[PDB]
DNA sequence: GTTATCCGCTCACAATGCCACACGCCTAACGAGCCGG
DNA sequence: CCGGCTCGTATAATCTTATGTGAGCGGATAAC
């Protein structure tokens, strides 16, 4: 209702029907939301810097009582802001502190006081901080973080069927992934014997690692198996019975009790005879002998009388050992109850396999497992043992992995130890014993409860970690010996390692990549980006085919549609619009709470584990007033599956039509009339759309470019809502309202755009204003449009006349054609920005020179150098002039050890010399527009730069100067307003200065005698401004720091203007690629019957081949909306009355079916309207939601509102013949991108160029001026031919033979075509590494 | 894979302009390439002494330089190529046309052959620069001498989309129109009164045709007759040469038709004419395909009136079926069948409503009541033509879409009950979505995986060569027409087209040579073999042939991509190892 | 042949070294002090080491 | 027994072509250098 | 007044989502 007063000043008119409930949340709140959870001052240290300083401090010598602890921590401030830092070319860094206490112990007692302790701030590293758009500054340059999409810290239990030994039996292994430490996985082989393996070494039964933590084997066959108790009658003994163990079974002999025989021999045991053993309770019955012949006993057995071992646990038994244990009296005789469908005796195989027998030697055997021909000791097996899993220094589960593996294990609490423990091998033993019966399921990989993302906190404390763990290793070394009074701790902590893992990681890791600064949608779907490359996960090349389809929980968590194609497909998807990263790191997603009846408007958020247990309807369920289902069964899911439910039965439902995909792809207008191939190269190639001179919004845009224009950092918003004060091309200055000042000396805001610099893709990033001097802004409102905004609207091409026809083949698979109108309004011209550097450089032979005196040169090539060597701010050059004259000694053979001492002094440092002046590369043009100067600490400064200078230090003055003038009046306001009271005379008071009205006398109030306090303290503030401009000019006079053997660097920035040509790549965002081919007249175009020309004809034949079928919907809805702009235009040009104009916007604006907005203009007071014509009077701008698009019918009631035909045809004439085309074409306005694959980067060429150094071949690349490779698979198709002399120019003449080849241009410039063969030097290349080996290889003849 | 010097890359455009052996050259990038025959040429002239005279001429572009470098250009080829070569028609060589721009222009029939699309694709160049290789691109390699392929004798200049779609614009029919049913005088007068506007381009009218039959051996006889064809049709006549009968252009002529068309005139004529005739093909499709003016638009989809009803009977059949599972009397896998059955078949009835509904609509009035005929609509001529589409792309923008089936490799209950025309909904897209990323990634491995095979068959055979002419023996193999109990997949006709006999077939009239035993079955002889029905051919093969270190000719028989027996040299174990890798990735 | 592996030329100090220049550093290194250690009548271990 | 086979384990070797672009390619301690305390 | 610092430079170190082949070799395996 209530609109924005930038807002106001265009609508855009939005259909869809869903009345909406969430709005979009921030679009860049992982990143922001990381890096904040990284660096902060942490209580409980669960996480940031404080859980790295908790992980390793105290660090202690070897009993030498010397101990390094840990006090607190500190950041410094940034020394280097941040547009100055891009320009100069460091890091964005912020210092370090750490007050660390070294401490030393008194001897002879450890609890004893310590009687030296001493504190200090030591240095160590620098970690950079972030943007406030979420990105970081290398070196100049701004890159980006990506989330890394990674395996869960838990527990996994597959399957892995198929392929091992080909006799289709399937197998289970089980593995424990932790978080930081060593892996433990559990398998069979299919002789059904349980193994273990540690880190992928090799094979070693579960029974020794099951025994090595204390165990008697009589312990491991209570816990894995249950028990069967024979009591021995004196003659064919007994048996106890519960009927259930029975079940699905052959029963060996006559199974009887009471008389009553249930089962005969033969028969297998029924449920109905273990039915009749339930009602007659059944305990013991009588088994023959030979029955107990294949069993096992489960514990051992000795003779009571003499010692003698009978049976021990684990043996197969025999009619002897009963007949012994009988005389024995051994009648409760335990046995372990086997089976081979539930019960399967799976442990006492493996037990018998392993040669290993107890605790000491179990230790023995592992600690030879993993180190060969190590001398197997007590102590070191123990130790080994215990540094693999007991400890917190080598075994790291987070709190992540202890969540996952209480909830797989179906545990109680979710907090537990970050180490193993007996219960945890044990309880994964007893669940893969359990999955090999067939109770319960694999747990498949591609499912979201099982992969989580990183974001770069998380990443950085583990680098972190690192670097800290590498010095901790060093610092112990020193202070193991430690055994100095005078150490204190800067000594002994090397801040080198720690800086060099830090900087390793945020410089130069696999995940710190370029930002993609060509649109602002490119930036921000860049930072929202979801990888599964790098360290801790798979590779571009092993990864397999399961891993990049779509798994069903994908939903409103991963976009479907946006993804790389090619190489790496699946694996760089691009996050959800709605979508939040969990408390623990899993993908979370919203959902709206519904009761029994009332779709309620109280959101949650689901994991990916909730979600498969409840019920969820689909979004566009049509709904009641009070909300209400309105009908009975509706299309719903419950688990993986879509089906259709009853009414009193669903759970959640969605919030939103849009969840489902990515901002990338919830800016194609009618997304759900398109193929998916089509839709994924339309969401990848508008983020490849170069930024144009005039930005231009778009007719046919789905609601949401104004979140996706503002969210990201390329335009300025105001913090605090005021009147603007001033506005200049360069900066605006905002007068803040009274109610928005925090009561000390607020005063106004200050906005410096950015003006023409450089992007990373070498475009123009630009910003200028949009408000008007003396207007009203608002907080949260828009100033700035930046790159390809317009007016707070994502805006990336430009809109134009589009006719659907075949136009004498111009167009004949792709191609576009362009009218010379497009070319001559300059609407697709694109400003271009190059850099390039010159050093000076400390070589031997004397330094080189930045003079403008060079030999061997024109005077006219000097001209555009000023006499300081450099080219003026804004000389329009070309290629292949000088920029910057620099100048080198060549001796080259003096070596006189007394003139060489008159050389360094008298002889200029210049005797000969040898030209290396920076030049213009080939080709390259444009208008210089920048020129910076950085000298080395020593070395004077050139007077060029000291007006540099100059330049900065007058510029440093301005600015400060306005603050003091604009902060001074209002204590000019105060001791003019106390010298009211008293008495004041005004016309006395303004003929002489303001400090003579301060010093203007009065009778002393107590208020005039603090005023004059205050008075005395502006004057103070004066001093304290005075001081400001004092830490300014020592910033800027001094000379910087350089790189060891560099005298000063000239940076010089240049700027081209491109415009359009046969040969650029433009491209709808359906997916519509195109080269255009011809570059018409206006003349020649088809014109309609009103006689306005069309500016681009497609072709018609790429529509019905891919379903791309909504570009011709957007063609017909951009008509309709410029039919309601040339009516608003005509009722301004006739200016006609405000009322029937408030009228016509008024019943634009309804129109339709039941739309949400119902704008009404009886609020707008007769200056919005006319603002809103003038806004409007191009077209009126028009909203379409993706998945709750304009139905047919609204558009032709749309266009019939104008006068327009129905059918969206209009009768087409000719402009080479004047004649008529027969059947009706389809114009429109379809809005087009221009992609960055321009033909002034491709076309290149190479008649005689550079060659390598090893081989004599040609170069390759543009810059490096190369030639093509003519690879191999032309070799083959020359040979395909007839072709044989041609192939041997292609071999030997044209590269590799030098003798040959300087011959050929020789014998060409002389106008004989010969050739001479020769032999390919490469050959001899060859030959000569392989005779590097011991090979002999020669050539006979 | 070494570099090479003289070579250059850009971004390719079409240009409908050039004929068939040129190419558009740009003027800068032309300059820059051939700067040492420049060079030549400046010093024989006069116009400079030096080496160094003539670089500053050329640096500064005088305008002399560009009368040179069009002496430079005349005769002198140039080879293009594409990059991922996978058969050997992928460089050929042109001549150079000289372009004010900064990209190459390319001539669209060979567009196919290069398999190149024009959405970005790029390019590169190579000068020939000696005699010999001068030479040999005229001859071996200029792209007036490739026609039919090396891998089936078919010719590769098939007309592509757009030409289509103007051919089959131009000979058609509708029942009345301007000027029906007058007289003519030649195909010329037809065109005048398309011209003037007086008749239109299809009415059906009486003309008066010569036509000329080479029947006579080696000359052409005339024939004058009256028949009753198409204003377009005549129009389309006056292109065709003095070989072909008129039945050649009398029908609806879609894209199998006049490719067919250009292999009969090759068959008949020779090579020249084929040549020249390809090129008025697409100089006048490109013509009246732009005459048409056809577009498409939103109401060229119609919907079937009767897709509602099916859906709905379709789900109380579903309805039905589940509550007969629900009952306890069907299990599940057979439900599962009978639902799978019964949206099969009403997907094939809502598909064949809305093909009858778009093909046959269209009625006009006669000057009597009404008729019916085939239609005039936008998609279905760009699909009865065969430009673009099959019934499959235009069943899924109208009627409903298919059964979407899950990656898992099941095949899921609910079809997507909607076309494109309407919208989808939020779930149908998002299954849609699984078959999009299975193809891609089914595309993306399957590219490396046939680059590897061809590489390995391009190893095993580069070392053979036809080297000798005949090795005379009687081995061989025996070719039938294979049958596999369906339809006869090939016949003897296609199989042993071209091969040299191995032993005297006789006729079935036993102990008559109907074939001798050392020829070459070549078309009109497969003819005379194919009227006495032979089942079985003893024919030679590569396999048994005799020679040493090599194939002889008589055992390969004649060759693919041009006409006669193979010439001594031709190495035909790396075109063959091209043939089978080739059409891997489809 | 020191051309067919040659040392690349940087900027501003020191040469970039190849592979095969390490490779040829470290056996030459440790054949020399092989030789010396011949030289000096060493014990047995040192020398099979 | 002893001999001639069969089978499971371990390990080397392959995975299209081209293009642009862009940024990266050491140092704690063993032989010298300066000159202060 | 030699190297304490400071530098030139030569040179040593605690992974862990892959598949499909072939090819060979060590351990069991069935006979006169
Ligand atoms: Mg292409
Ligand atoms: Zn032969």
């Amino acid at each position: 209702m209530v609109y924005s007063y930038t807002e106001k000043k265009r609508i855009r008119k939005d259909f869809g029907k869903r009345p909406q409930v969430l709005d979009v949340p921030y679009l860049l709140s992982i990143q922001l939301d990381s890096f904040q959870k990284f660096i902060e001052q942490d209580p409980e240290g669960q996480y940031g810097l404080e859980a790295a300083f908790r992980s390793v401090f105290p660090i202690q010598s070897y009993s030498g009582n010397s101990e390094l602890q840990y006090v607190s921590y500190r950041l410094g401030e940034p020394v280097f802001d941040v547009q100055e830092c891009q320009i100069r070319g460091v890091t964005y860094s912020a210092p370090l502190r750490v007050k660390l206490r070294l401490v030393i112990y008194e001897r002879e007692a450890p609890e004893g006081t310590v009687k030296d302790i001493k504190e200090q701030e030591v240095y160590m590293g620098e970690i950079p901080l972030m943007t406030d758009n979420g990105t970081f500054v290398i070196n100049g340059t701004e890159r980006v973080i990506v989330s890394q999409l990674h395996r869960s810290p838990g527990v996994f239990f597959d399957s892995d069927k198929g392929k091992t030994h080909s006799s289709g039996k399937v197998l289970y292994n089980a593995r424990i992934i932790p978080y930081r430490g060593s892996w433990l996985d559990f398998e069979f082989d299919p002789k059904d014997n349980l193994f273990v393996r540690i880190d992928r070494r090799r094979k070693l039964p579960a029974t020794i690692i099951l025994r090595a933590l204390n165990y008697t084997t009589e312990q491991i066959l209570d816990l894995f198996f249950e028990k069967v108790i024979f009591e021995i009658r004196d003659n064919k003994l007994q048996m106890e019975l519960v009927p259930e163990r029975l079940r699905g079974e052959t029963a060996s002999f006559d199974i009887e009790a009471n008389g009553k025989v249930y089962v005969e021999k033969g028969r297998r045991i029924t449920a109905r005879h273990i039915r009749q053993l339930e009602k007659d309770d059944v305990k013991l019955i009588e088994v023959p002998v030979e029955y107990i012949a294949g069993k096992v006993v489960a514990k051992d057995y000795i003779d009571e009388s003499t010692g003698e071992l009978i049976c021990a646990a684990n043996m197969e038994l025999s009619l002897d050992l009963l007949a012994k244990l009988s005389q024995s009296g051994h009648k409760r005789i335990e046995t372990l109850f086997t089976n081979d469908l539930d019960h399967g005796p799976y442990i006492s195989e493996t037990l018998r396999v392993d040669p290993t027998n107890d605790r000491l030697s179990a230790l023995v055997e592992i600690y030879r497992m993993m180190r060969p021909g190590e001398p197997p000791t007590r102590e070191a097996a123990e130790s080994l043992f215990e540094n693999l899993f007991f400890s917190e220094d080598r075994y790291d589960l987070s709190a992540v992995g202890r969540m996952k593996f209480n909830r797989s294990l179906l545990r109680e609490e979710i907090e537990g130890s970050g180490i193993l423990s007996k219960d945890d091998i044990i309880d994964v033993m007893k669940k893969l014993i359990d999955i090999r019966n067939g109770k319960g399921e694999v747990d498949d990989i591609d499912h979201l409860g099982n992969r989580r993302i990183r974001s770069v906190g998380e990443m950085a404390e583990n680098q972190f970690r690192v670097g800290l763990v590498r010095v901790e290793r060093a610092v112990k070394e020193r202070l193991s010996l430690g055994d100095l009074d005078t150490l204190m701790p800067q000594d002994m902590i090397n801040a080198k390692p720690i800086s060099a893992a830090v900087k390793e990681f945020f410089g130069s890791s696999q995940l710190s990549q370029f930002m993609d600064q060509n649109n602002p949608l490119s930036e921000i779907t860049h930072k929202r980006r979801i990888s599964a490359l790098g360290p801790g996960g798979l590779t571009r090349e092993r990864a397999g085919f399961e891993v990049r389809d779509v798994h069903p929980t994908h939903y409103g968590r991963v976009c479907p549609i946006e993804t790389p194609e090619g190489p790496n497909i699946g694996l760089i998807n691009s996050l959800s619009v709605y979508a939040q990263t969990n408390e623990y790191g899993f993908l979370e997603t919203p959902y709206r709470k519904v009761t029994d009846g009332v779709v309620t408007d109280e959101i949650h958020y689901l994991s990916a584990i909730e979600e498969g247990n409840y019920v969820i309807a689909q979004a566009n369920s049509n709904l009641d007033e009070e909300g209400h289902f309105v009908e009975d069964l509706v299309t719903c899911r419950s688990k993986g599956e879509s089906s259709l439910f009853s009414r009193d039965q669903v759970d959640y439902m969605d919030v939103s039509t849009q969840q489902v995909v990515s901002v990338g792809a919830s800016l194609i207008p009618f997304l759900e009339h398109d193929d998916a191939n089509r839709a994924l190269m339309g969401a990848n190639m508008q983020r490849q759309a170069v930024p144009t001179l005039r930005a231009d919004k778009p007719l046919v845009g789905t609601g949401m470019e104004r979140a996706v224009a503002v969210d990201s950092g390329v335009t300025a918003v105001a913090k605090r809502g005021g009147v603007v004060q001033y506005v200049d091309a360069s900066r605006i200055v905002i007068k803040v309202n009274e109610d928005e000042m925090y009561p000390g000396e607020a005063g106004i805001d200050i906005y410096n755009l950015t003006k023409y610099t450089r992007s990373n893709q070498n475009t123009c990033i630009n910003q200028m204003p949009c408000v008007s001097l003396g207007e009203p802004v608002e907080r949260g409102d828009v100033l700035a449009d930046g790159p390809s905004t317009d007016l707070g609207e994502l805006a990336l091409g430009q809109n134009m006349r589009v006719a659907f026809m075949p136009w004498n083949g111009y167009n004949f698979e792709d191609s576009i054609l362009v009218s010379e109108r497009v070319v001559q309004e300059d609407r697709f011209t694109t400003i271009h920005i190059q850099e390039l550097a010159c050093v000076s450089r400390d070589t031997k032979l004397g330094p080189e020179e930045i003079t403008a005196d060079i030999p061997n040169v024109g005077e006219a090539a000097l001209s555009k150098l000023d006499e300081s060597g450099i080219v003026y701010i804004g000389a329009e050059v070309t290629g292949g002039d000088i920029l910057v004259g620099k100048v080198t000694p060549k001796g080259e053979t003096q070596l006189t050890p007394e003139e060489k001492l008159l050389r360094a002094i008298f002889g200029e440092k210049a005797s000969d010399v040898k030209d290396s002046s920076l030049r213009v590369p080939n080709g390259v043009s444009g208008t210089v527009i920048d020129v910076q100067v950085f000298t080395r600490d020593g070395v004077e400064k050139d007077k060029r730069a000291l007006e540099i200078e100059e330049m900065q230090l007058k510029q440093a003055k301005k600015d400060l100067s306005e603050e003091l003038q604009i902060l001074e009046a209002g204590l000019f306001s105060r001791i003019r307003a106390v010298l009211v009271a008293g008495g004041v005379e005004a016309e006395k008071l303004d003929k002489l200065p303001r400090d003579r009205w301060l010093e203007l006398g009065l009778t002393d109030e107590e208020k005039q005698n603090q005023l004059e306090q205050l008075a005395e303290q502006y004057d103070e503030l004066k001093h304290e401004f005075e001081k400001k401009l004092e830490a300014k000019r020592r910033k800027i006079t001094q000379g910087d720091d350089l790189a060891p053997g560099v005298l000063k660097i000239v940076k010089v920035y240049l700027a081209v203007k491109r415009r359009i040509q046969p040969g650029d790549k433009m491209a709808g965002r359906h997916g519509n690629k195109g080269v255009i081919s011809k570059i018409n007249p206006i003349e020649d175009m088809p014109y309609d019957e009103n006689g306005t020309p069309v500016d681009i004809v497609l072709n018609p034949l790429g529509v019905p081949s891919r379903m791309n079928i909504g570009q011709i919907l957007e063609t017909h809805l951009g008509m309709a909306a410029k039919g309601i702009g040339d009516k608003i235009n005509a009722m301004l040009k006739q200016q006609q009355e405000v009322a029937k104009l408030r009228e016509f916007i008024q019943r634009a604006y309804d129109l339709g079916a039941d739309v949400r907005q119902k704008v009404d203009l009886s609020t707008f007071s007769d200056e919005e309207v006319m603002r809103l014509a003038e806004n409007l009077r191009k077209g009126m701008p028009i909203a379409t939601p993706v998945f709750d698009g304009a139905k047919e019918a609204e558009i032709k009631e749309l266009l019939k509102l104008g006068d327009l035909p129905t059918s969206g045809q209009i009768r087409l004439y000719d402009g080479r013949t004047g004649e008529q085309f027969e059947r009706p074409v389809t114009v429109g306005y379809m809005y087009m991108l221009k992609l960055n694959h321009l033909v002034d980067d491709k076309m290149h060429a190479r008649s005689t160029g550079s060659y390598s150094l090893v081989t004599q071949q040609p170069l390759g690349g543009k810059a490096q001026f190369g030639g093509q490779r003519f690879g191999e698979m032309e070799v083959w198709a020359l040979e395909a031919y007839g072709a044989a002399y041609t192939l041997q120019e292609m071999l030997t003449v044209k590269s590799d033979d030098v003798n040959g080849r300087t011959k050929m241009y020789k014998n060409i410039v002389d106008g004989n075509h010969q050739m001479e063969p020769g032999m390919p030097e490469s050959f001899n290349v060859l030959l000569k590494e392989i005779r590097s080996l011991g090979i002999n290889i020669e050539l006979e003849d | 894979g070494k570099r090479v010097d003289y070579s250059g890359r850009s971004v390719i455009t079409v240009g409908p302009y050039l004929r068939l052996h040129q190419c558009g050259l740009p003027k800068k990038m032309a300059l820059e390439l051939f700067k040492p025959f420049i060079y030549g040429k400046l010093e024989l002239r006069g116009l400079a002494t030096t080496i160094k005279a003539a670089k500053k001429m050329v640096e500064r572009e005088e305008a002399v330089v560009w009368d040179i470098l069009d002496e430079v250009i005349r005769e002198h080829p140039v080879l293009l190529n594409r990059a991922p070569t996978l058969h050997r028609l992928g460089i050929q060589a042109f001549e150079p046309v000289l372009i004010e721009g900064k990209a190459i222009q390319l001539h669209p029939l060979v567009c196919a052959a290069y398999n190149a699309d024009f959405d970005g694709d790029q390019m590169a160049v190579h000068v020939p620069l000696t005699l010999e290789a001068q030479l040999e691109a005229r001859a071996l390699m200029m792209s007036t001498n490739n026609i039919l392929s090396p891998a089936n004798g078919e010719p590769i200049i098939v007309p592509s989309q757009d030409v289509v779609l103007g051919l089959y614009y131009m000979t058609r029919d509708c029942v009345n129109a301007k000027g029906e049913g007058m007289v003519l005088t030649g195909p010329k007068e037809a065109e005048r009164l398309y011209r003037s506007g007086l008749a239109s381009l299809h009415a059906r009218v009486k003309v008066r045709i010569t036509e000329y039959e080479k029947d006579a051996n080696g000359e052409l006889v005339a024939k004058t007759s009256l028949k009753d064809t198409t204003v377009g049709r005549a129009i389309l006549w006056m292109i065709v040469p003095k070989g072909l009968p008129y039945s050649i252009v009398n029908q609806a002529l879609g894209k199998k038709a006049i490719s067919k068309m250009l292999n009969t005139c090759y068959r008949i004529l020779g090579l020249k004419p084929t040549v020249i005739f390809a090129d008025q093909i697409m100089y006048t499709g490109f013509a009246y395909a732009a005459r048409s003016g056809a577009s498409v638009g939103i109401d060229d989809m119609v919907i079937p009136e009767k897709k509602h009803e099916i859906i709905s009977e379709a789900e109380a059949e579903v309805a039905e079926i589940q509550e007969q599972f629900q009952s306890g009397l069907v299990t599940a896998g057979e439900r599962y069948n009978k639902v799978i059955d019964i949206w099969a078949a009403a997907n094939d009835r809502v598909s064949k409503a809305m093909m009858d509904n778009l093909q046959t609509e269209t009625v006009i009035n006669r000057d009597g009541q009404e008729e019916k005929q085939v239609s005039f609509n936008s998609i279905y001529m760009m699909a009865d033509s065969g430009a673009r589409g099959s019934a499959a792309q235009i069943r899924q923008l109208a009627g409903m879409r298919g059964l979407m089936a899950k990656p898992d490799g099941s095949i899921i209950e609910t079809p997507i009950t909607a076309n494109f025309r309407e919208g989808l909904n939020v779930l149908q897209y998002f299954i849609s979505t699984h078959g999009a990323r299975k193809g891609l990634a089914d595309t993306a491995l399957k590219t490396a995986n046939s680059g590897y095979l061809t590489r390995r068959l391009v190893d095993v055979a580069q070392d053979l060569v036809v080297t000798e002419d005949d090795c005379g023996t009687h081995e061989g193999i025996m070719m039938t027409p294979v049958i596999e109990g369906g339809d006869v997949k090939e016949p003897l006709r296609d199989r042993v087209l071209g091969r040299v006999t191995a032993e005297d077939v006789l006729k079935p009239g036993t102990a008559d040579i109907l074939v001798p035993r050392n020829t070459l079955l070549h078309e009109q002889w497969c003819d005379l073999l194919e009227e006495n029905s032979v089942d079985a051919v003893k024919v030679r093969s590569v396999v048994s042939c005799d020679t040493d270190f090599g194939v002889c000719a008589h055992c390969y028989g004649r060759d693919l991509a041009r006409g006669h027996i193979i010439n001594k040299g031709e190495a035909i174990g790396v075109i063959a190892a091209q043939s089978i890798g080739e059409p891997g990735t489809q | 042949p020191p051309d067919l592996r040659p040392l690349v030329p940087l900027d501003g100090g020191r040469f970039a070294t190849s592979d095969l220049n390490d490779l040829y550093r470290r056996v030459i290194n440790r054949n020399n002090r092989l030789k010396r250690l011949l030289d000096l009548a060493a014990p047995d271990i040192i020398v099979r080491n």
